[PDB]
């Protein structure tokens, strides 16, 4: 999971 | 937003549309190329080809359940691009070139007709 | 193989199937959740949750048009985790976190109870 | 487009  | 993102999210669903498709899961149609049949479904069709969206959004072929193509179409060229669709990875060979990009052309995929332009282009 | 692949295809692919979602082009099921209904595309649903999954391979509930989840299932849990399978992108917030793991766990979600669990964990 |  990431911050796009 | 403030969403976050599972970056391989899009792959897994690929992947598993083409699992569905391996499996004749679903699938909604076939595609007649020449001698040669392909199931698959109009949705992910759609999604990857300017024909295909083109044809499965007329009011009258969106409920067709075969779909015959030209001709001219090669069944191995449709065959790498169907392929290339559910997977993201295009065989591209010196042997089959031509008839992937003339395919690519026809089904209106402008990534593929693209890297095939390239190629060429560095083998003359 | 020697393949060559298209890094993007798989994101491309996903965003043309949410617009397809957004104008209702060959959707073939509603999720009926408590008052709210969902209009979805099979394939999609199974390629991202095992309980979707298990219900469009089983011979009879594969043909259904109307699918009604548990009671118990939030509607605004089950639209961010639909918009989560066409997107990639999870709006998971403290007033909806525990209603997205409940769905997620429901819907057999693993990556999304996975996140679920760790942001819940970090805020005792 | 890459090796993958
Ligand atoms: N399904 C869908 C779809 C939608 Cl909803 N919106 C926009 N394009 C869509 N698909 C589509 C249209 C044109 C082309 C491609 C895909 C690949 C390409 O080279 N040309
Ligand atoms: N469609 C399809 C499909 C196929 Cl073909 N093979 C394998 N899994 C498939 N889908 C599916 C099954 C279990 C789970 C998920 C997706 C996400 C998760 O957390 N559990
Ligand atoms: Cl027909
Ligand atoms: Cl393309
Ligand atoms: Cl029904
Ligand atoms: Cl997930």
């Amino acid at each position: 999971w990431v911050i796009p | 937003d403030s969403c976050i993102q599972f970056t391989r999210h899009a792959s897994d669903v690929l992947l598993n549309l083409n699992r569905l498709r391996s499996r004749d899961i679903l699938t909604d149609v076939v595609i007649v190329v020449s001698r040669e049949q392909f199931r698959a479904h109009k949705t992910v069709l759609m999604a990857c080809s300017g024909l295909f969206y083109s044809i499965f959004t007329d009011q009258l072929k969106c409920n067709l359940s075969v779909i015959n193509l030209d001709p001219e179409i090669n069944p191995e060229g449709f065959c790498i691009l169907l392929d290339f669709m559910y997977t993201s990875r295009l065989n591209l060979r010196e042997g089959n070139i031509m008839a992937v990009m003339a395919t690519a052309m026809y089904l209106q995929m402008e990534h593929v007709v693209d890297t095939c332009r390239k190629f060429i282009k560095a083998s003359e």
